[PDB]
């Protein structure tokens, strides 16, 4: 880990007696975090969903900038992993919604038969289509890509 | 496991030994290039032609039952997934056979009638709700004989099998499926005959797709090309038809008139001659004809021909060259406006170019961040794992819009810095 | 190393003139219009020769005593029941025939076959007509524009 | 020129009623009213 450089060595050593100190030192990755970690990773990234959208909603604040800015890692590591989208669901405003994005989706949506597809589909709704049967065959389109990716899900 | 576990490794192994395929096919017509008439197969310093021979016939037809077996694995699911969700919403939205009996159009449509009988039914839009949500809405009203109506190696005669048999006949209702299927028979054929065993070639035509660009700039506009080259054809059986009438001994096949003269008082073997040279004479109707010795009927034929493989030369052209390249601009013409439209209106925004770049680089991260194309998608996922209690009441307040699929959450395109600004 | 070659050997020492190519930019333009879109254009003919080829394939296997380069039969009949050369005539007569894979043929004496191999071939022939001329014109015409 | 004719009909049909004569431009700010506009509003047979 030093040789990460990535860490305080305080807090190195803090993550050291935190881990095991175990069967002469040794310790696991897994064991000491990831059942936690894991768990604390969605919590954080809650936050990060938090101080994005206070962002999002409220602009140009330097105290907030600032406290943004120090949680920046964070950010940095959700910022594929958060799902975010616009709507108008009937505050009648233009109505973003900040959520999850399930990076394992993304590593289901990675295949490129789903991208080939897409990119006819994308083909399919320029060449013709109603504007307004437009985003329910696009929504549709989806739910085919949806149930093609629990097909390569799940081999 | 052994069935399982191919089954999904010829799912994870599938486009590659397509492109085997492919190669095998390769391998095929580089060496059935050597036959000699009983026929038999030449043998050159390779002393291993036939045996290898027969071994990548046979072993093509397994590749093509392999490819059978993993297309099968392949968008099969995602096949009847749109099938039951159409059916299912057609149902829902609709009730076709409880009041609305479609025409006899689409017993792709029709022959799903008694699968509602089976009530195994919504598997593959994992929609069980929609059976006992139309019994409930559609079928209370009109009755409880509706409800009927719908209502009603060990393991081998005791399951849904009309069900099964159902999804076999729209099985077979596909045409890729029966590309590849009849494709897999040709490499039946060959182990049968390995001959016409090489004649699977036709698969590079869904090969590589920018051949099957060809043959879309082909066929695309190819009713029309059709039924004008019939059009064609009649124009010349019906210039056979005049260019009999009066022009009835004149031109021979023969050996000057010692063989006997070849001009046909048969009114179809002149169309078949006549027709033949068109589409295989070069110079037009005029090279197989006596010398202009001058009658009047005589200036009339010279000119009267001459003029009529001109036309012949005007119209079948014609047609060739600007149906084929217009076909060509078409092409041209469909992926420019993709890579218009792209550039300018994403989807679910559809406004422009031009207001995300007031915003210098807004359309940038626009396209990438306000639309996102997938990331809605991706909601969609996230309501499919979340619960309507787990949901928040956006997202069930959403999802009660995808139970109305009424869409008007999504907004005019117009974004948040539309709103202010 | 042309203009070397032509010192080794001053007979290709003429053969410089590609430069030209790269010579007058109009002419650049006419062969940019040639290469630009040259991957669709060469994978293209590639495809219709293999189109070719297998027509040649479809084109033997019932007919094959037919066709003949010889003086009538007195010299030995050139049909080939080779594949290879088969090809390599088919082909040639394909592309430097004139009125497609008709000329060289027998007159149709009305053979149910003869039928079948006349209106065949002069068919196939006019969808070579059809194929490759419109490869040829429209890739390029379109090229242009 | 026989494309041309039938895609600029295409095109002005989807943009410009003939009592309209506007665009496909404020009747999709109203969304949706383009539709409508079409079916509605200039409704071609019925002031016919
Ligand atoms: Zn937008
Ligand atoms: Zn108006």
């Amino acid at each position: 880990m030093e040789s990460h450089k990535h860490y305080t060595q305080s807090e190195t050593e803090f993550l050291l007696s935190c881990a095991e100190t175990d069967e002469n030192e040794t310790l696991d990755y897994e064991e000491f975090v990831k059942r936690f970690h894991e768990p604390a990773k969605d919590i954080g990234f809650n936050v990060a969903v938090l101080l994005t959208n206070l962002s999002e909603h409220m602009p140009n604040d330097t105290r907030l900038q600032t406290f943004l800015e120090l949680a920046e890692s964070v950010l940095n590591y959700f910022q594929p992993f958060l799902g975010r989208i616009e709507i108008m669901g009937s505050a009648k405003r233009i109505e973003r919604v900040y959520f999850e994005i399930s990076e394992s989706s993304r590593t289901q949506w990675e295949k490129p038969q789903v991208k080939e597809s897409k990119r006819q589909f994308i083909f399919d709704v320029v060449n013709e289509g109603g504007e307004k049967e437009k985003m329910e065959l696009f929504v549709n389109f989806c739910e085919d890509t949806i149930f093609e990716m629990q097909l390569a899900a799940q081999i | 496991a052994y069935q399982q576990k191919l089954l999904n490794y010829f799912a994870r192994n599938f486009y590659n030994m397509r492109m085997l395929a492919l190669f095998v096919a390769f391998a095929i017509n580089f060496i059935l290039l050597f036959y000699k008439v009983v026929h038999y197969v030449l043998e050159e310093s390779s002393g291993y032609m036939e045996p290898t021979l027969r071994i990548l016939a046979i072993l093509h037809t397994v590749i093509s039952f392999f490819c059978i077996i993993g297309y099968y694995c392949l968008k099969v699911p995602l096949v009847i997934f749109k099938r039951e969700k159409e059916v299912a919403r057609k149902l829902e939205f609709d009730g076709l056979y409880i009041t609305e009996q479609p025409s006899e159009d689409d017993i792709k449509g029709q022959w799903d009638r008694l699968v509602i009988n089976t009530q195994s039914f919504p598997n593959n839009y994992w929609d069980k709700f929609v059976k006992r949500k139309v019994m409930d809405k559609y079928g209370e009203f009109y009755g409880r004989d509706r409800i009927s109506e719908l209502l009603g190696s060990a393991v081998l005669n005791s399951i849904d099998v009309k069900y099964q048999m159902w999804k076999l006949g729209v099985v077979f209702t596909d045409n890729s499926f029966l590309y590849l299927a009849w494709y897999m028979t040709m490499s039946v054929l060959g182990h049968y005959n390995n001959f016409f065993f090489a004649a699977h070639l036709l698969d590079i035509a869904m090969g590589f797709k920018t051949l099957r660009t060809i043959l879309s700039s082909v066929t695309h506009n190819g009713k029309q090309l059709v039924l004008t080259v019939g059009l064609l054809a009649v124009v010349v059986y019906l210039y056979t038809v005049v260019a009999f009438n009066f022009f009835r001994k004149f031109y021979n096949k023969s050996e000057d008139g010692d063989t006997p003269d070849m001009k046909c008082d048969d009114m179809l073997t002149c169309y078949m001659f006549h027709m033949y040279v068109g589409v295989r004479a070069g110079g037009g109707i005029g090279d197989e004809i006596e010398d202009p010795a001058g009658d009047e009927y005589e200036i009339y034929r010279i000119i009267f021909d001459i003029t009529f493989f001109f036309f012949v030369i005007v119209i079948l052209l014609a047609i060739i060259q600007g149906l084929i390249i217009d076909a060509f601009g078409e092409l041209r013409d469909q992926q420019e406006q993709v890579k218009e439209d792209m550039e300018t209106k994403c989807f679910i925004c559809g406004i422009g170019n031009d207001y995300f770049d007031t915003v210098p680089h807004g359309f940038e991260t626009h396209t990438l961040q306000e639309h996102n194309l997938a990331n809605y998608l991706f909601f969609l996922m996230y309501l499919i794992n979340k619960d309507e209690t787990e949901h928040t009441g956006q997202e069930s307040y959403v999802w009660k819009m995808y139970q109305e699929r009424c869409w008007e959450f999504f907004p005019a395109g117009d974004c948040f810095r539309k709103q202010y600004e």
